[PDB]
Order: structure tokens, then C-alpha cells, then sequence
């Protein structure tokens, strides 16, 4: 027989496997696939890399400590240099592709703590300054990943997102955000958490570096805690897998 | 070319209505379209779930 | 506690007695504090009435 | 709204024995509760929201 | 229709509809009859004002603005934009994307000026409201040759009746409304970024036809949306915070909710 | 069509239609032709005129109220409440509970105070009435937010041309309306005791959206209920007494009826 | 959807009727609904009362 | 799938979970019935209050200790003051029910012991002086759970209970208690049971004032242990559901 909590995800040369994991989190009940030709717009012949572009990529990790505020990354920015998935976006003008998260953190028996992990489609976030809008250095940061604020950050005239975790930087009640695609890893229960978002936009294509179509936010509802002698260094580990990518308008190298 | 259709009434009657315009966005609103499909939202996952079930095991 | 992660917690811990409590609160999904902010509260607020059963999950 | 005619009851929770843990181990733990509605939830009367409020035209 | 509940009895078995696993990112469907007996109930009650045709359908002020008959302010501008008022604005931003018809109806009325000129007498006044999409000529002035409105819509109203009402389809070169956008103008990831990127909807004037009197008039006209065959797509939390500007989601940070005064109090 | 009476004779029998016992609770069924001798009539009249929707669907005022375009009363508030006119409040009381829609016209007239500002040359007034069911906003001011009724309904009305009019559907969160009610809000017995209990029924505010003129002016107005396709039970005796208060039941005793000289006049 | 329906006519001619607004809260009064029982009231009791009988026997 | 150590149990407005549990002990192979009409003595027409007295009342808890010689219920009285359980059967005369009996108990994998649970019918018990016998305040305590003793009472000019563990206050060998129904919590396995015992008496129906059918037993042949730092407080809780229960013959509150 076979059991719920192992699950395997081959995807090119890429295997993921998890023996202690919930159910997968298939979207909003769609499963992504490429553009149909009754949906299309552009007119010339798009290019689909397949197994090159649609693997597994991991990012760099994170260290969960007792004061973590949380994390987030703009899903098409993290992966922007990257193989070739990453050369392709960066040669062409539209692409379109779908997504596969997993988000990996391990710990004993002996541990406890809960974080939520939230697919967030057009993510638009504020600025500590009420006068202007933050910048792409603040918002994006690639190669690595963004932290959350457990104070609100000051104001002035400068550029500064609000990073308030509370607040989850959109200006809303962070206990909402169960209304999008999410899981949650709890320690005593939980091991890893999959996420598989199709392409959402309100156009059939988009250009890739201008535009941010959804988001990973990481954050830790309840802490991490443990007793003196167990380990102290706890990472997360997030693996994005691009899905059904396809790209359009051949052009020169460069975003400009 | 009238259209009946009928009206909001109580439980435990029809109404007529024209078209006098030749563009679709004139027409009055869609009121009467009570249909509610819940599942995108409430059960998203890829296997599904028996309520009456142990959900890890 | 409301400017904080905190008001999601509830805290239980190891008690040298019994039956004490944990927490309470009344069923107004839309007016008490508890639930006027939350999905449900936010648009039972858009309305004036209510009916039917509610879930509360523990985790 | 609140309305003495129409209260609703009150939800509350106790310890049943204790927690209980071993050594090496935290005897502080939490809990969280999540809210939803039912099959059987209906709304009537749409009303204006008393949450969001504005002075002067937003620019 | 809502669901009927079903009558249950007393149970005894390895069955276990409470205990489930919030983890999994699924809710749980679980009825009444689950964790107790009921008995069989005949629900009439219907989802009937919920629907988001009956939510959003509903006319709300927008905007209002003024001009005069006489001295500076001759005319009035306002680039079309829900989010100067905060109610519909609210309301929209429930959802990502939407999709709807409008339907404009404008209330345009007059006021009598303090002023120390004598024997007035004024007759009705003929006002005039005109819309021009992104790229047309604008009304540097109150008698320029654009209000000719060879192509551009217009509605000349008399005051004293029934208020102007268009039906405009929907207008977007996307396939739907963005209510949030997260990136910029340019590819260089500068300018401006958020939604007020793909805001170019046109820009409404307004003027008197007539003075009318020799004496001041301030007329004051509001406007008024009403959205038509809604669709929707991806909902989102409330806002919560208080606005603070109409074209960014800039806010100040607020507490999650208002407070009480245990875990164990019953009052607010 | 009322029953027609059917001719008898002389009788001389043991049967005793007269005769009966009215300790029993029970109107007698006695027709003329059982104690003298009659006629056949055919009768045609119809009682068309005392069903309880011909009785009760009639315009009725129930209040009015006052505001102005200047000074301290710029819009006026009224909870809607049928038992401030005696006249309806009388007629639905003849039943325990009923159970109706409304048809609401509202009659909105203006006057012009005495004052000692001249030159002044009035536009047209348009008002704004707006109803806020029981759990939203109000309006503080006369230019607040709150008049923009993005949920909220409300009526845009130009002075001058028909009435303003609208339909409203049986609300209640009970099974039909109750004219009275024995008991209190608290299950400790105190508190307030009787129908305002019930009395949850939501606000009406009406304003000037303009101010029309320089010189003072007041407007009234005044609310008019026609209840339509009522159903009404159990049917209760005539007030008699007059009414006090617009919340409960409380009266001054008052004689049976009006006198007369002795028990065989024939005059008032 | 037109109803036809009888006027209201004096003893010893038909009226046309259309609704427009698809809420029956909208239509108009029912003012022919001449139906009439008061047998609850003037006669509640729990045996029958022959009129030419002795109510007391 | 599912599997025998999850189990609930639903009665009226009450519903009990339990993830590690035993196989239910349903009496001597009985389950709980009415009385027939074959088998009725009384003439007049019975109350069957159903959902009002027929769910789960929850007593006082006890503590485990160390040194915890065991405790006891008689079942009628316990629950003689509670809800309309209590009141129905104080208006009338005669009375006929039977049990579902829950016992929970619950600690980590670092704590040892095993607890004996046995509904006894007909517990008779002895007095301390041969010469008397015991008080009532003595055998049953109400709203309150009754102690066993390590070391035998003495004797005197009293009527005290002869409490002695061993003896089991029925002057027997403790450990053949085990031919009534009963059921072992064993903290390494065990984390409640379930008895489900059917009405046993030599009349068809009886006064519930002035005799007690069944009584619950919780002995620890196994003492409690665990090691410093892990959790000293250890509670037992007991929880009884009424079962077909009707009442006959109505008459003024009181019992004298
Ligand atoms: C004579 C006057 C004609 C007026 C024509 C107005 C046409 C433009 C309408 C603008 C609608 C804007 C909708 C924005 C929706 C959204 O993005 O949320
Ligand atoms: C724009 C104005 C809209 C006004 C809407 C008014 C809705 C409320 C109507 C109240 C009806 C009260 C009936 C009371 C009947 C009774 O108890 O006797």
C-alpha cells in the first residue's frame, strides 16, 4: 500500500521527495497549461524551452530565528538569472508560465512553531513615505529574500516599503490571507508545503521584467521554540519550478 | 419580441420586458443569477478529501 | 497585543490544576471585536441580517 | 448589530485533563482558531460598511 | 436555495467528520449533524442579495465638483477615477480583476452668490458636459471651438428635470479592469509604479451654455457609477486601513482589530 | 354577495331556534325567518368594501418634519416608527400580527423665511432623502461622507415635478409584524418592556443638496405608508381610549361609552 | 404576458393588466379577494349546535 | 482508510474524540434497550426525556499521584445532581438506564503506569466495625470522587468503609475484579476507555435513590513514574452517558 505523507514531483532532470508532507494546493482549481490559439494575440510562433526552463530551481535559505517577522519573494524577479530560464526571459518581450513552490523546513520533535505559506496574485505594496512610491530595489530584491518588519517603519521622504508584518506590507488584516492559494507548515504535523499556481493576469501575455504576477510570502504565525540542547540554526528552503513556459517577441539581450 | 421571465417572490407570479436599444450594454442588470460554485476556493487540493476520514494517514 | 502577531495565539500551557479556562467569547460574528474583522465578519457588516451555523476549526 | 432581542449564546473552552510533556520539552504551547460559515449561511438587507470613512476626496 | 439540514441520531464508530488537518490548506465541510443529533429542517431561504450583480449594482458618488457662471473658474475637469471616494472603492477592491458595463448619472445643481448687484432676474440655465478620450484637443478656455463636439460625446442638460444617464460598455484595451497592478511604466523598473500605470480613462468637462443672470452662480455637478453585468475574479481580504491617496495603496499601519479586556470577556 | 333571505310561514312546533344558551362562547345563527314570517328576497349587495386590503391599503401620514438650507437644522432624522398618527396606528391595532409590503410617497414643500437679505433670486431646490437600516453610519454633518449611498438607498428629488415614490418588501427577521408584545429584552425580566422591543425598523434622513438662494429657507416633509397585500390575525377590540406615548400601550381610564338621560331614552 | 382579468362591475366588462418590475413587492394591491370564513370566531366550540335544537340537552 | 485507534462517540448535544484509544467494551454482550412491554410490571405510561438525559456529563477530575491507592463512584448518585438527568429522576419513582462510561487519562511517551477500570454491579461494601454497617455519607459521595486506602482501616465504634485497596472494599482479591467489564489505560498505549454497560438488575425497573446498580472502579496496579522534568500533574477525568433511560411513576421532588 502507500501512504498520504510520502509524494514524489519529477519535473526535467529534477526529483522531489517528501515523506512527511499535506495534500498538494492546486491553485484555484486549474491546472497550468499552455495558450490556446482562441486566446491568443500575438501573431509569430512562440518558443517553448520545456525541460530547460521547467525544472526545479532553489533559492538561497533563510534562518528561522525566535524574532522572525517573516519573508517574501517576487516569484518572476527570484528566478530572473537563473539558468535559462532567466535567458529566455531576458532575450524575449512576453512570456507566460505557471508555477510549482515547495517550501521546505525540518525540525525535531522536541521543536514547535507554525508558518504560513501564501501564493499572493499582484501583490502591490506600500510605501512608508505617504508622498511616493518605493523603490524597485526595495520591493525586489533577487538572489536573495525580502524581510518583514515587526515595527512599522518610519516615515520621512524617502522610498521604504512598510514592511509591518501585521499589516503583510498590502494594508490589510494578515489573517485574511487564507482567501488565496496557501498551506501551512506546523512542525509537529507538517515537513514541507506545495503550491501549484497557474498563470493569473488579466492579459494573455505579459512582459516579464515590469511586471510581478504573484508573490511568496513566508511568515511564522506562531514562533519557533525549543529547549536548551536542541539545535538553535533552523532554516527554509523554497524551490520554485517554472510550469508550461512559453515566450514571444524575440528581441535584442538587455531590459531597458 | 418580449421577453416574460419570472419575478422575485416569497415561498411557503411573471413580468415582460423589451429591448429598445441596439446595444447589449443598455439592457437592465443581471439580477437573477444565483449560481455558487464554492469548490475553487473552500477545496483546492489535488486529492480529495472524505469528510468522514482520517486526512493524514 | 492587536499591533502584533500575537492576537492570532492563544496560550495554553501545562496548569497544576483543572478545568480552568481557556478563552471565551460571544456569538456576534459582526459586532464583537473577536469577529467584526475577519472575511466573515467583513462582509456580514455589508448586510443587516444573518442566518445559518458557523465553524470554528482549532488547530 | 447589536441587539438583545436577537443574542446569540457564548463559546467558550476549558482544560478537559492537562498537557502534558516530557523533559526537554516546552510546557508552553498555542492555539488558533479559524472561522467559516456553513452550507445553510445566508445574509439580507445590504447597508453601507461603518469601517471605512474619508474628510476630503482622496488624490 | 441554502442547503436543508439533515436529522441524525446517536453514533458510536470509528468515524471522525471533527478531527481533520487544518495544514492541507482545506477547509472543512462539515455539517451540524457531524457533532450532535439534529432533526430535519426544511431551509426556504435563498443566496439571493449576495450574488455580486446585487453587491456592486448600486449608484454611488464618485466625485463632485464645481464652476461658475461668471469670473475664473468657468469650467470644470476631472480625470475619470472610483478611487477619490472610499465606499465603491472598497467595494471593487474585493476582487483582482473585474468586468461591468456603467451606467452615469449626473445631479446638477445651482446656488445663488453673495454679491451687492441689483435687479436680477435670470433665466434657466443650460448646462454641458462632455467627455474626451486620451489623445483628444482640451478646453484651454470656456468658449473654445472643442466644445463643437463633432465626435466627442456629449449631454446638453436644461435644469429643472430629470437628471442626464448614459450607458458606457466596457472600455479596456485589457480583458479586464485591473484593481491592483505591481510593476512600473517603464521596462527599467522607474516611473511610476502601481495601478495609476494603467489608468488612462479620459477626462470629463463640464460648462454653462448660458449665464442666465447678471448676478453669480456657483452650479455644482456630482457624479454618479453604477456597474452592469459584473464579473469577477481572484477575491482578496478588506482593506482594513484607511486610504490615504487615489492612486497608490499607500496607508498607516493599524492594529489588527479594537480590544477587550481579557481572552475571557464578553463585551466589546 | 351576502346570503338571500328565504320566505317562511306560520309555524307551531317543538323546534326552538330562539332559544339558546350563550354561555357557551357561541354567536347564534339566527336568521329573520326563523321568528316571524318572511319574504323571498334576492339580494345583491357585495362585501367588497370590507376586506382588510380595501380597509387598510389607503395612504396614510405618518409624520413630518422640518430642515433648512442655512443655520443650525440643515437635515433632519426621523427612526421610522407608524405609531406617532393616531389614525393608522388605530386601524392596524384592530389585529395581533399583520404582515404587508409598503408603498412610501413623500409630499416635500419649501418656504421662504422672513428675513432682511435682499436681492435674492432662488434656483431650484433638489433635496436628498436617504434611509440607513439598523448597524450603519450616520450622518453627522450635512456635508459628510455618508450621503455618497455607494449600499445605502436613497431619492434625488427636484423640486416641481410628481412626488417621489417607492416599494418596500415585508422586513422583518420574524414571520410577520408584531402590534404588540408582552414582554422584555432581557431574559432578566427588566429593561424595556413591550413593542419597542421589536421596534428595530432603520433611520431617515433628508437633506438640501443645494442651497438654492442667498435667503433663508425651509423645507418640510411629509412621510405617507400604504400597506399592500396584508395579512392580519387574530383580531383585538378598538382602542376607545386616547393614545399618550408613542412606545407603549399606557392610557388615561376612560368611561365605557358616552351617556344618556335613563335607560328608556331614545336620545343621545 | 398580458393578464385579463374582470372589472369590478355594479348588479341587476374586462381590464388589461402588465407587470413591469420583476419584484412582486411592486405589483399592485389584490383588491379582489372577496373570500370570507367566520366560522373561527362565531362558532369555535367542539361540537356542532343544530340552530332548532337545545343548546343545553 | 481508517483506523481502531480513532474513535467518536455522539450522544444528544455531546460529541467525545479520542485518537488513541481500544476496542469499545460493549457490558456482557448487551446493548443498552427499553423495557418491552412483555417484561413491564408497572401499568401507567413511562417519560422518555431522550436528548435531555441522554448525553455526557463530565465530573470532577482527580490527580494521579505517586502514591494513589484508587478511586470510586456509585454511577446513580453521581449524576443525581445534574442537568435534568438529576431532576427527572427526583419527580418520580422508578427508573430504568443504562451507561457509556469514558475515562480519559492522557501523558507523554516519558511517563509509565496502567490503571484497572471496572464497572462493578451490585458493589456491596463493608464496614470498618463488624459490628455495624456503613454511613452513607461514607459510601457515596456526590459530586465528588471517593478514595481508596493503602493500609487497612481501623477498627472501633464507627462506620467507616473498610477502604482497604487490595480488598477492594468488597472483601475480595483485587485481582479478579477483571470478570466484570473492564478495561486497562495504559500509558504507553492506552489514552482512554469506553464502557458501554446495559441496565442489570432482579426488577424490571427500581428507586434510584435508595440503590445503586453499577459502580465505577479506577485502580492503578501499576504505579505512576516519570523523571524530574517532565510533567508532575496528571489528571484522570470521567465522563457517563445515560442510555435509554425512563421514568415511571411521577409524584412530589424530594427523597425521604
Ligand atoms: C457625455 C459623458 C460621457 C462619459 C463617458 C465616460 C466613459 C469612461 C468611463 C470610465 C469607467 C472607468 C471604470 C474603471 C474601473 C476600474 O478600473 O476599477
Ligand atoms: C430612500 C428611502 C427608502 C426608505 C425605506 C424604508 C424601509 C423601512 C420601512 C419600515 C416599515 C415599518 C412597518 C411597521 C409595521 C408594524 O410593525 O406595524
Amino acid at each position: 500500500g502507500y501512504s498520504d505523507r510520502a509524494r514524489s514531483i519529477t519535473l526535467g532532470n529534477s526529483t522531489i521527495t517528501t515523506q512527511e508532507c499535506a495534500n498538494v494546493v492546486v491553485g484555484y482549481g486549474v491546472w497550468p497549461d499552455y495558450l490556446k490559439d482562441s486566446e491568443a494575440t500575438a501573431e509569430d510562433q512562440p518558443t517553448q524551452p520545456d525541460v530547460a526552463t521547467c525544472r526545479f530551481y532553489t533559492l538561497d535559505s533563510v534562518q528561522w530565528q525566535k524574532t522572525s517577522p517573516g519573508w517574501w519573494w517576487k516569484l518572476p524577479d527570484a528566478l530572473s538569472n537563473l539558468g535559462l530560464f532567466g535567458q529566455n526571459m531576458q532575450y524575449h518581450y512576453l512570456g507566460r508560465t505557471g508555477y510549482t513552490v515547495h517550501v521546505q523546513c525540518n525540525a525535531s520533535k522536541f521543536h514547535q512553531g507554525c508558518l504560513l505559506v501564501v501564493c499572493v496574485p499582484e501583490a502591490e505594496m506600500g510605501c512608508a513615505t505617504l508622498d511616493n512610491t518605493p523603490s524597485s530595489a526595495e520591493l525586489l530584491g533577487g538572489d536573495s529574500a525580502k524581510e518583514f518588519a515587526d515595527k512599522p517603519v518610519a516615515s520621512g521622504s524617502n522610498k521604504l516599503v512598510q514592511r509591518v508584518v501585521y499589516n503583510a506590507g498590502m494594508g490589510v488584516g494578515v489573517g485574511n490571507l487564507t482567501i488565496f492559494p496557501h498551506q501551512w507548515i506546523n512542525l509537529r504535523t507538517n515537513n514541507s508545503a506545495t503550491i501549484v499556481m497557474p498563470y493569473t493576469n488579466s492579459v494573455p501575455m505579459d512582459n516579464m521584467f515590469r511586471h510581478n504576477n504573484v508573490t511568496l510570502m513566508v511568515i511564522p504565525f506562531v514562533p519557533l521554540d525549543y529547549c536548551p540542547g536542541s539545535t538553535t540554526y533552523v532554516p527554509i528552503t523554497v524551490t520554485i519550478a517554472p510550469m508550461c513556459a512559453e515566450y514571444n517577441g524575440l528581441r535584442l539581450a538587455g531590459h531597458q | 419580441g418580449a421577453q416574460v421571465s419570472t419575478q422575485k417572490t416569497g415561498a411557503h407570479i411573471h413580468y415582460t420586458n423589451i429591448n429598445y436599444y441596439k446595444d447589449a450594454a443598455s439592457n437592465s442588470a443581471n439580477r437573477q443569477d444565483f449560481t455558487q460554485d464554492p469548490g475553487k476556493f473552500t477545496e483546492p487540493v489535488k486529492d480529495i478529501m472524505i469528510k468522514s476520514l482520517p486526512a493524514l494517514n | 497585543k492587536v499591533n502584533s502577531m500575537e492576537a492570532y495565539q492563544i496560550p495554553v500551557r501545562s496548569n497544576e490544576g483543572s478545568g480552568t479556562q481557556v478563552f471565551g467569547f460571544p456569538l456576534q460574528p459582526g459586532y464583537s471585536s473577536v469577529f467584526s474583522r475577519t472575511l466573515l465578519g467583513e462582509i456580514l457588516n455589508y448586510y443587516t441580517h444573518w442566518s445559518g451555523s458557523i465553524k470554528l476549526t482549532f488547530m | 448589530t447589536s441587539d438583545e432581542y436577537t443574542a446569540g449564546g457564548f463559546i467558550t473552552c476549558w482544560y478537559q485533563t492537562n498537557i502534558v510533556v516530557p523533559a526537554d520539552a516546552q510546557s508552553s504551547c498555542y492555539i488558533m482558531c479559524f472561522v467559516s460559515a456553513c452550507n445553510d449561511f445566508s445574509v439580507r438587507l445590504l447597508k453601507d460598511t461603518p469601517f471605512i470613512s474619508q474628510q476630503n476626496f482622496f488624490q | 436555495r441554502v442547503a436543508d439540514t439533515v436529522g441524525t441520531g446517536p453514533t458510536n464508530s470509528e468515524a471522525i467528520p471533527a478531527l481533520t488537518a487544518a495544514e492541507t490548506g482545506h477547509t472543512s465541510q462539515v455539517v451540524p449533524g457531524d457533532t450532535m443529533q439534529t432533526r430535519h429542517v426544511k431551509n426556504y431561504h435563498s443566496r439571493s442579495e449576495s450574488t455580486i450583480e446585487n453587491f456592486l449594482c448600486r449608484s454611488a458618488c464618485v466625485y463632485f465638483t464645481e464652476y461658475e457662471n461668471s469670473g475664473a473658474k468657468r469650467y470644470a475637469e476631472w480625470v475619470l477615477t472610483p478611487r477619490q471616494a472610499a465606499q465603491l472603492r472598497r467595494k471593487l477592491e474585493f476582487f483582482t480583476y473585474v468586468r461591468f458595463d456603467l451606467e452615469l448619472t449626473f445631479v446638477i445643481t445651482s446656488t445663488q452668490q453673495p454679491s451687492t448687484t441689483q435687479n436680477q432676474d435670470a433665466q434657466i440655465l443650460t448646462h454641458q458636459i462632455m467627455y474626451v478620450p486620451p489623445g483628444g484637443p482640451v478646453p484651454d478656455k470656456v468658449d473654445s471651438y472643442v466644445w463643437q463636439t463633432s465626435t466627442n460625446p456629449s449631454v446638453f442638460w436644461t435644469e429643472g428635470n430629470a437628471p442626464p444617464r448614459m450607458s458606457i460598455p466596457f472600455l479596456s484595451i485589457g480583458n479586464a479592469y485591473s484593481n491592483f497592478y505591481d510593476g512600473w511604466s517603464e521596462f527599467s523598473r522607474n516611473g511610476v509604479y502601481g495601478i495609476n500605470t494603467l489608468n488612462n480613462m479620459g477626462t470629463l468637462y463640464a460648462r454653462h451654455v448660458n449665464a442666465g443672470s447678471t448676478g453669480p452662480i456657483k452650479s455644482t455637478i456630482r457624479i454618479y457609477f453604477k456597474p452592469k453585468h459584473v464579473k469577477a475574479w481572484i477575491p482578496r481580504p478588506p482593506r482594513l486601513c484607511q486610504y490615504e491617496k487615489a492612486k497608490n495603496v499607500n496607508f498607516q499601519p493599524s492594529g489588527v482589530t479594537t480590544t477587550r479586556q481579557s481572552i475571557t470577556t464578553m463585551t466589546n
